């Protein structure tokens, strides 16, 4: 123990490593991006049952056309989700516009660096980095649909399918297996539920899960748990017969 | 001897070293590796993008800063974006102020004095990036490269980050070859690529794995990824 | 300021374990009054008693407060207070209400537990006061900028004692006079010294001023305290 | 450049002791030993001028200062930091009294100010405590005359008569046994001089010796007539002559 | 020109506030209400400069109401009108002050007396049985010398001001557009919602 | 007192036709009644096929189209080398102008 | 690693180690240096030692001249005896400017004593390893000598020295005065006090001189100078003559 | 930094200094009416474009700067000697005095051993150049000590470079000629890559001189270079 | 300018200073929050270090933020008064901007927001308060309860309980909170609060108090005896074999 923006002998950010471990301790995010749009999906891990379950908002609106979901140390986020919000509705007042989503992504990604003990910047303005990773979902006219890991190191990758959270590594190797370049949406609907309730430490119901799709024509969407239930009588009946 | 000295970069070790500047350049010892090298009318930037995923995107490496100069990173990707994004003012600075193109060397001293300060100043911390920078001004095209202890050196060819050891070994040997190939871009380009592939234990470079920059006498600095890079595979 | 692993406030605790080591005060409500009395710590024949004050301050004409702790700490808490009275006054027209002027204290107290890398106020106050809205009020402030309302307290040295004897003889209908019977007492069995001689005592009082429907403050001078030690049969 | 201790330096130990400001009156200790002694009509502050080498010219160092023109101080513990708070304790006479009022502070008041300078050096980051302990002398119209002392916390209180430093815990024992109330100014001068030899080692006579009065108005000392409203400073400093021949008939 | 009128009888106040809003050549608004509740038993009228009126008011406003939930206590009207005169008296020598003048018609419940406060925008504070800002002052003032008695009812109160309002119709170049009537008692706050056409 | 304003006379025309735009301007430059240039241009191509023309005091005028050059330099710097439309770089145009409002 | 070996707050004992190693700095330079009055001069004398054959010695100096009417002698490294002058050199030049007479021996002395007490005070000011010397004939005082180290301490001196050796020149020059019965040098020329200060530095330190191994500074009335080696020759030469 | 040791000693400048003897070999050579200076490039790589990563830096228009250690730390040294020399120029509008010059620098340098939020600079710098009254040089070490010189080095091979400058003050007490201590630079630099000759190098100097110059200061290129370059070579086979 | 960071990561990505913040929580007095079918009633404790206190002065742990949302507190007592005060500060500026008073959850979170806040700042240390805050939205019935912790985290609960042994009567609460069949009745509402503070306070006494929230800016504190109603109908009524 010594300093925030230290480096390790194997040459990383001490507290950017850490960042990342308060990650893995978070609760499961999946995003699925096709050419009919792109699908979020978390676990809602209420500890107790009687939390009002739709009251976890880890899914959150950033513009019409991008949308976000979030693992780790969700407080975190909501700095970073305003940021975004007037980052989008900026670009729009000055440019007339919307913002492409990649250029979103990297102003959010801007706002993870501004951390540091009063160091030499011009000026940062934060004591840690996020203790939260962010996946962002959207559509843009150039690059049409596209999700982005944002990690709180400041790098953003793209993704075609992508899984953030305590069960990371199993979801991961799964969408590995899933994934191809001519899912429909109601596929990767379908498989984001699938793979949520094999990594949940609970029997997925509407309750415990959400989930939420961004598409050109009707914007980014949550499903509310009527939707979400037929989904998952459709999934167990579609695993029946195989 | 190793111990108490690596706390800060305001501090010294018995030795002479500054450690946290040593760490610093080993993020870019884990870095993907990048080329760089010139001929009297053209400079090439080759770089090896690497992916997290079979998923994801290979995170891109080489960024412009103006129409006549550009870069490519290995070590922290942020980091390199807060140094392009300073020479891209410094080469608008120029351009706005005085109606001409900063000098190569000039954004070489430039990046050295922003990378020094970092070195001294309590609280911060040294960049954790290495630079191959490229361009091509009034005294022909250029070639240097920046490590963030602030050093920058002007070379015929280079390469920096994981195992860069094999690519510059059979860039000391090319020099005499590729230092002549003057109004032909596509054979620098290829000596180039063939450049970087001396560094592969790795797997054959793919199309959306490859990314290569150029500029010169009557080209702008621009960047080909993927099925404009087809071709040099 | 920072926090243990037990969730308690290191340097906090540390002043609180300082001020159990400074001169015991004790604050008494009754029906008709307010009683403060403070022992000076371990004292000598030299030490001018006369234009000595150290435990006892006015804050305002209604409102009195006795210290445990670093005497210089607060000399600094006091003057501010003094001056936030007279902000109310010049804001208002009107007194400032106790409880109002205490919290106020209590949040710059609290201030360092939380904020800044300076360390607290090593200082505890007991408040006495009359405001048209409670009437006689008495409050407690320690380093930790908490704050509390008491019909009978003690600060400083030797409280576990002191607070066990006033729970045993202090009744709701008491007058003042019984109260100051009450603290000196107290203060009688709790001192280190031999017995309890006028040379090593503040006392305060605020009455209802026996005719006019108006508050009279009174720090009682050395011959003041000489006496009342009489009658109480301490001589 | 600039400051990066922006904490405090003077921290609470978990038995709840300032280790500090312990350190910092274990300073005092060392220090050379200082009386003051209050009369009916006078105070009077002494200390020894200790000299490093006999090359050293003693009347060039200030051991006990004027304040106002009716209040002096004098001290024991580290020098430097002594000299400091006089020019800190002069200015702030004039900042926040003189210049409000158009009146020099009282003595109590002036301690206050003094007080508030060390308690500071107390809780401010990156600062020592003062390691001085300082004797003020003084007089003002309604209070009368006074002495205080001041420790490096920046506790205060006033005295009868008392010394600090080296030899403190003698010399209070010395004075209990001599003070009344009903001592008039040369006596108290006299029992100075008596327990300030107890203290000092070598050579003993006025030019050892640092002394001084808060008296009468000298009215030769106002330095122009003709406005009957004030009659001069009630601080004086004894010359080297005037200690002798106090210590002749000793 | 706004009016703004007071008046303290025995067991009331009560204030009378024109209702009309003009800007250049038309009357835009026929039934504005120069008035914020501060607090149950305290009620503030304004006139003057067409921003900082609504602005200082639900300045004060907002104020008054914190220290409410922040004491659980009521202000009386004393210290209500003394934070306003402070207030003015800031504003005066800022770089931009707030020209408005308010009356500060409260029920002191503690003393069981009703209070009416003048007060104008450089921060003049004046307690007094009936009060006016602007030109309908040059009216009023001198007509309640002759009418007022200081033990009225407030049946007599509203006769008072009915006289007030009929002379200010009669003499005052401008149309006001009648008036708001508010009575500020024992009980709080209530509207005479029928004066105009009565 | 010093006026920071002159005028640099010129007149500008803008004509849009179906799938083509015109911007023309006269090539004088005046002060007063003298003549400084018989040829300095007034309208200037930005990249992105955006044709841009600031006349009037010809200082200010040249100040704003440098603005709006670099403000498309950075576009495309910020938003991976996309096309500035022709209403989006309107939109930016108003606020480099409304943030000299006064 | 005990915190109060490091920056200046008190140890145990009420003791300052920063302050003690700055002490022990000062004598790094291994050099004395001796200061005498006489009845209307002010007179410096210090070693110079170069050993290294390839500095330019000219530029080899310890002593500076503050103001016209003021000298000064460093006892302490280089960089940190110029930081003094520098500062000096304007308080000076400031004290002039404000106050319309020239700043006094005394008063600078005081002044860059208040200073050192400062980084005494505070933790992010280390304190300067030197003892600064400040010598004039002050127009109210007369021939003036006055002191400061480390700690923030200064005084005035009939006579002083500073160095390795000091405690050696110090007793030969309190010797002096002991027997002479006066408190300066009764001398009517600068060039006899000089004289007489190579002498005593030749008694107490065993070590004959030449003109390269000395340097002198004198202050009159309005002037503070410093002595050529072709001066100091001169004056070696008179004392050869004599003694 | 802002911290003596038991000793007196500023463990932190003391530090600073074992990282300029690791550095590169640079001399300057004051002669009759000039200076001159010269460096050890080590050529690290083929790689590296010959006659293009200069060492030497001007200040101004006739103060040359060379050092060894930290080159970065260097050229934070030099930015500062050139707003120093500026700020000169422009109050008093004669050219900066390199005395004046030298305490300039000695002053910064020696900021940064006064505060434990600071580290020392890790070069010694050799500068100089001629100015109202003659030719200067001057060594400055990480403390902000620094003295004039007839000759001075710095770096790995500063002992060697050391012993002969001293054979040359000897033996040329008339003084030494730019034109020849040009060579003589050329000679000092060759006979310091003895102690760093685990790598090729390649040589630069520059000059001061008032004859040769106008008191400017200047690179030495072309013939003049190569004919030192050869006297270097000459004088070792 | 102090900014040196206080809350930073571990090895293992905790911050151990928003950690021990919660173990100030758990030091502190019992809270307890049920809501209704058209209520949500508010309980807290006193402690018994010392009993000759003055009550009618003493700060009450719940607190008016505006006349429609109330806030209870488990943890440092001197921390809550700041986030009180930022809390009623807030729903003054929210009525004097918008024209229209808080919603419960906006004014939760701004108070989450300002905890987290203090979770990343160099030289503050965070909170070490948890809060309950209850009440109406304007011109709503629907009943509204939420919890915020050290961290910034915030969330609405059916019923929660903060503070020393809340482990024990969120056990209560778990059993016998039915989400179907809401206690219909105030008095019934109460008496669930009354029931699982029971567990943890030994004698209703001078430590159990009890405040209710109705639609429309409706607040009421309990009794000493209408509070001992509750303690002597179940004591005796639930006891049985």
């Amino acid at each position: 123990d010594r300093g925030v923006s230290t480096f390790s002998p194997e040459g990383r950010l001490f507290q950017v490593e850490y960042s990342l471990e308060a990650i893995k301790l978070g609760s499961t995010a999946i995003g699925i991006a096709t050419k009919e749009g792109v699908v979020l999906g978390v676990e809602k891990r209420a500890t107790s049952p009687l939390l009002e379950s739709d009251s976890i908002e880890k899914i959150v609106e950033i513009d019409r056309h991008i949308g976000c979901a979030m693992s780790g140390l969700t407080a975190d986020a909501r700095s970073m989700i305003e940021h975004a919000r007037t980052a989008a509705v900026t670009h729009n007042l000055y440019y007339d516009e919307d913002i492409n989503v990649e250029s979103l992504t990297q102003s959010v990604c801007d706002l993870a660096l501004r951390f540091g003990e009063g160091a030499s910047g011009e000026e940062r303005l934060m004591s840690r980095p996020f203790g939260v990773a962010l996946l962002i979902a959207g559509h843009d006219a150039d690059d049409g649909y596209q999700l982005f890991h944002a990690e709180p190191s400041g790098t953003f990758y793209r993704y075609n399918a992508k899984a953030i959270g305590s069960g990371s590594e199993g979801a991961q190797a799964e969408l590995l297996n899933e994934w191809h370049s001519s899912l429909t949406l109601k596929e990767a609907e379908l498989l984001v539920l699938k793979i949520l309730k094999q990594v949940m430490e609970e029997k997925l119901d509407e309750n415990n899960a959400q989930l939420s799709c961004i598409t050109k024509q009707d914007g980014f969407k949550i499903y509310d748990n009527e939707k979400t239930a037929e989904l998952i009588k459709e999934l167990k009946e579609k695993e029946a017969a195989e | 001897f190793r111990n108490n000295y690596d706390g800060d970069t305001v501090t010294f070790s018995p030795t002479g070293r500054l450690f946290q500047v040593e760490y610093a350049l080993e993020a870019i010892k884990q870095g993907s590796v990048t080329v760089g090298l010139r001929s009297n009318t053209h400079a090439v930037l080759v770089a090896l993008k690497r992916n997290a995923d079979e998923l994801s995107s290979y995170q891109k490496k080489i960024i412009k800063c103006d129409e006549h100069m550009g870069l490519s990173l290995a070590g922290l990707a942020p980091d390199a974006r807060v140094l392009s994004n300073y020479l891209r003012q410094q080469c608008n600075y120029s351009s706005l102020v005085f109606n001409r193109k900063l000098a190569v060397e000039r954004a070489g001293h430039l990046l050295c004095d922003k990378a020094q300060k970092n070195t001294q100043s309590y609280g911060g911390r040294p960049y954790g990036v290495g630079l191959l920078i490229i361009g091509y001004d009034k005294s022909g095209a250029h070639l240097l490269e920046f490590q963030p202890s602030g050093n920058v050196t002007e070379l015929y060819g280079t390469a920096i980050g994981a195992r860069s050891q094999g690519a510059k070994t059979y860039l000391e040997r090319t020099l005499d070859t590729f230092i002549k190939i003057d109004g032909n871009p596509d054979e620098l380009i290829k000596a180039g690529v063939e450049a970087i592939s001396q560094s592969l234990r790795d797997e054959s470079l793919t199309v959306d794995n490859l990314s290569i920059a150029i500029v010169g006498k009557d080209t702008p600095f621009t960047i080909y990824d993927g099925e404009a890079v087809a071709k040099y595979i | 300021t920072i926090f243990s692993p037990e969730g308690r406030l290191y340097q906090v605790e540390y002043a609180l374990e300082s001020i159990s080591h400074a001169g015991t005060a004790i604050g008494i409500m009754a029906s008709d009054g307010i009683v403060l009395a403070a022992e000076r710590k371990v004292t000598s024949t030299l030490l001018e008693q006369d234009t000595s004050t150290e435990k006892l301050y006015k804050l305002n004409d209604k409102i009195a407060v006795a210290v445990a702790g670093l005497t210089a700490d607060a000399e600094i808490l006091i003057n501010t207070a003094r001056i936030h009275a007279q902000n109310y006054l010049k804001t208002y027209n009107e007194d400032i209400p106790v409880e109002i002027l205490v919290r106020r204290l209590s949040d710059i107290k609290q201030g360092y537990t939380q904020h800044g890398g300076l360390r607290p106020f090593g200082v505890s106050f007991i408040y006495a006061g009359y405001d048209d809205r409670y009437g006689y009020q008495l409050y407690t402030s320690n380093p930790s900028g908490n704050y509390t309302g008491w019909k009978a307290i003690s600060v400083g040295a030797n409280t576990s004692a002191a607070q066990t004897l006033l729970q045993m003889d202090y009744k709701d209908d008491m007058k003042v006079d019984d109260a100051i019977e009450l603290a000196l007492k107290t203060l009688s069995k709790t001192t280190d010294s031999s017995a309890l001689t006028y040379d090593r005592l503040e006392f305060a009082t605020i009455r209802k001023g026996a005719n006019d429907g108006e508050v009279y403050q009174k720090i009682f001078k050395p011959q003041e305290i000489k006496d009342i030690l009489v009658k109480t049969g301490i001589t | 450049m600039t400051d990066r201790y922006s904490f405090s330096l003077t921290t609470f130990s978990p038995s709840g002791k300032l280790g500090q400001i312990d350190y910092a009156l274990t300073a005092v200790k060392q220090g050379v030993t200082s009386l003051g002694i209050k009369a009916t009509n006078g105070v009077v502050i002494a200390t020894e001028k200790k000299s490093s080498s006999p090359l050293a010219m003693s009347e060039t160092l200030s051991k006990v200062s004027l304040l106002t023109p009716d209040i002096g101080a004098v001290y024991s513990g580290m020098g430097p930091d002594y000299r400091v708070l006089v020019d800190k304790s002069r200015k702030v006479a004039h900042t926040s009294y003189k210049r409000i009022y158009g009146e020099y502070p009282p003595t109590k008041l002036l301690v206050s100010e003094v007080a508030k300078i060390m308690q500071e050096a107390t809780q401010s980051g990156g600062v020592r405590p003062f390691g001085v302990s300082l004797l003020i002398a003084g007089h003002d119209e309604f209070n009368g005359f006074s002495l205080y002392q001041v420790d490096p916390s920046g506790s205060y209180f006033p005295w009868k008569a008392t010394a600090i430093g080296k030899g403190s815990v003698a010399a209070k024992t010395f004075l209990e046994k001599r003070w009344n109330d009903e001592l008039e100014l040369e006596d108290a001068i006299h029992i100075a001089l008596l327990t300030l030899k107890e203290s000092v080692e070598g050579e003993f006579n006025g030019d050892t010796i640092e002394l001084a009065i808060i008296g009468d108005e000298n009215p030769d000392l106002l330095g122009y007539t003709g406005i009957p409203t004030d009659k001069g400073p009630r601080f004086r400093k004894l010359t080297s002559q005037e200690i002798n021949d106090r210590l002749e008939a000793l | 020109m706004d009016i703004i009128l007071g008046i303290r009888v025995q067991d009331s106040v009560i204030l009378a506030s024109s209702k009309a809003v003009t800007r250049g050549i038309s009357v835009l608004k026929d039934s504005d209400d120069k008035t914020r509740q501060l607090s149950p038993h305290t009620l503030m009228s304004f006139a003057g400069e067409a921003g900082d009126t609504v602005q200082f008011a639900e300045y004060i406003q907002a104020n008054i109401q914190l220290y409410s939930i922040r004491e659980d206590y009521e202000l009386s009207p004393q210290a209500v009108s003394s934070f306003v005169r402070q207030e003015l008296a800031k504003s005066i020598r800022s770089r931009r002050p707030y020209q408005v003048n308010v009356l500060i018609g409260g029920y002191d419940k503690k003393k069981n007396k009703p209070e009416l406060y003048q007060i104008d925008y450089l921060g003049t504070k004046v307690e007094l049985p009936y009060g006016a800002h602007g030109y309908s002052g040059f009216y009023t003032f001198s007509l309640l010398d002759h009418h007022y008695r200081p033990d009225m009812t407030t049946e007599e109160g509203l006769d008072l001001l009915k006289l007030c309002v009929q002379e200010l119709e009669k003499r005052m170049p401008m149309d006001f557009k009648g008036v708001i009537v508010k009575i500020v008692d024992k009980d709080g706050i209530r509207q005479v919602d029928d004066f105009q056409a009565q | 007192q010093f006026n920071p304003y002159g005028d640099n006379g010129g007149t500008i025309l803008g004509i849009a036709g179906e799938d083509f735009a015109v911007l023309a301007g006269d090539t004088r430059n005046i002060t007063d009644y003298s003549i400084n240039s018989r040829y300095e241009p007034k309208v200037f191509d930005c990249g992105d096929n955006i044709v841009m023309s600031a006349n009037g005091f010809a200082a200010d005028g040249d100040a704003l189209v440098k603005r709006f050059k670099n403000s498309v330099k950075w576009y495309h710097f910020d938003h991976n080398d996309k096309k500035l439309s022709i209403n989006s770089a309107a939109r930016n145009i108003q606020h480099l102008l409304y943030g000299k409002r006064f | 690693a005990g915190y109060d070996r490091h920056i200046t707050i008190f140890s145990p004992e009420g003791r300052l180690y920063q302050v003690e190693y700055a002490f022990k700095a000062t004598n790094q330079t291994n050099i004395n240096s001796l200061a005498v009055r006489g009845k209307d001069c002010t007179v410096v004398i210090s070693q110079k030692k170069v050993p290294d054959k390839l500095l330019d010695p000219t530029t080899v100096s310890y002593i500076f001249c503050i103001s016209r009417t003021i000298g000064m002698v460093v006892n302490g490294p280089i960089p940190d005896a110029r930081n003094a002058a520098l500062r000096a050199k304007a308080e000076a030049a400031e004290f002039r400017y404000k106050y319309g007479y020239d700043m006094p021996c005394d008063v600078l002395a005081k002044r860059m004593a208040n200073l050192s007490q400062i980084y005494t005070q505070r933790a992010y000011m280390r304190p300067l390893g030197v003892i600064l010397t400040f010598v004039s004939v002050d127009e109210e005082l007369g021939p003036s000598i006055y002191k400061t180290d480390p700690a923030g301490y200064y005084v005035g001196y009939k006579a002083t020295a500073t160095g390795p050796k000091q405690q050696e020149i110090t007793t030969n020059l309190e010797n002096h005065f002991k027997k002479s019965k006066i408190d300066h040098i009764n001398e009517e020329s600068w060039e006899k006090v000089v004289e007489f200060a190579i002498t005593h530095m030749i008694d107490a330190l065993g070590t004959e001189f030449s003109k390269n191994d000395l340097e002198v500074g004198v202050a009159t009335k309005d002037k503070f100078f410093t002595l050529s080696a072709e001066n100091i020759e001169e004056r070696l030469v008179a004392i050869a003559e004599q003694d | 930094n802002s911290v003596f040791s038991p000793d007196g000693r500023n463990f932190q400048v003391e530090y600073a200094v074992k990282a300029v003897e690791n550095g590169t070999t640079s001399i300057g050579i004051k002669c009759n009416d000039g200076v001159v200076f010269a460096v050890e490039k080590l050529i690290t790589s083929k790689l590296l474009v010959p006659q293009k990563n200069v060492k030497i830096q001007v200040v101004d228009r006739h103060i040359g700067c060379v050092y060894s250690g930290l080159i970065p730390d260097g050229r934070h040294l030099v930015n500062r000697g050139r707003e120093e020399a500026a700020s000169f120029k422009k109050l008093y509008k004669t050219p900066i005095p390199i005395p004046a010059f030298a305490d300039r620098l000695g002053q910064y340098v020696q900021a940064h051993t006064l505060y434990n939020s600071v580290r020392p600079f890790g070069v010694s710098t050799i500068f100089g150049g001629v100015d109202k009254n003659g030719a200067h040089l001057y060594m400055l070490e990480p403390s902000g000590s620094y003295w004039g010189y007839k000759g001075a080095a710095t770096g790995k091979g500063r002992q060697s470079a050391k012993a002969e400058l001293e054979k040359l003050v000897d033996h040329h007490p008339e003084g030494l000629s730019a034109r020849e201590a040009v060579k003589q630079a050329a000679k000092i630099i060759y006979l310091a890559h003895e102690d760093n000759k685990e790598k090729d190098f390649e040589l630069e100097i520059s000059w001061c001189s008032l004859s040769e110059t106008n008191g400017l200061h200047k690179f030495v290129k072309g013939d003049l270079l190569q004919e030192a370059i050869d006297f270097a070579q000459k004088e070792i086979n | 300018g102090y900014d040196r960071a206080l809350s930073i990561f571990s090895p293992d990505g905790h911050i151990f200073q928003v950690e021990y913040a919660l173990e100030a929580v758990k030091r502190g007095t019992c809270a307890v929050g049920v809501k209704g079918k058209n209520c949500v009633v508010l309980g807290c404790e006193r402690r018994s270090t010392l009993k000759l206190q003055d009550t009618r002065i003493t700060p009450s742990k719940v607190s008016k933020i505006d006349s429609h949302v109330v806030l209870s507190f488990s943890g440092l007592n001197a921390d809550s008064r700041i986030l009180i005060e930022k809390a009623r500060v807030e729903a003054q500026s929210h009525r004097l901007t918008l024209e229209d008073p808080v919603t419960v959850e906006y004014l939760t979170r701004y108070v989450a927001g300002v905890q987290q806040r203090y979770t990343q700042s160099g030289g503050v240390r965070p909170f070490g308060v948890s809060t309950l805050i209850a009440g109406f939205d304007p011109r709503d019935d629907e009943p509204k309860l939420y919890q915020t912790e050290p961290s910034g985290i915030y969330s609405s609960w059916s019923a929660q309980t903060i503070g020393r042994n809340s482990k024990t009567v969120r056990e209560f609460l778990e059993k016998n909170y039915d989400r179907k069949e809401p206690p219909a009745t105030v008095e019934e509402c109460v008496k669930l609060t009354v029931r699982s503070l029971l567990e943890v306070v030994q004698t209703g006494a001078k430590n159990i108090e009890i405040t209710v929230v109705k639609p429309d800016s409706d607040i009421v504190a309990l009794s000493s005896e209408e509070i001992n109603q509750y303690v002597t109908q179940i004591e005796q009524e639930k006891q049985e074999q």
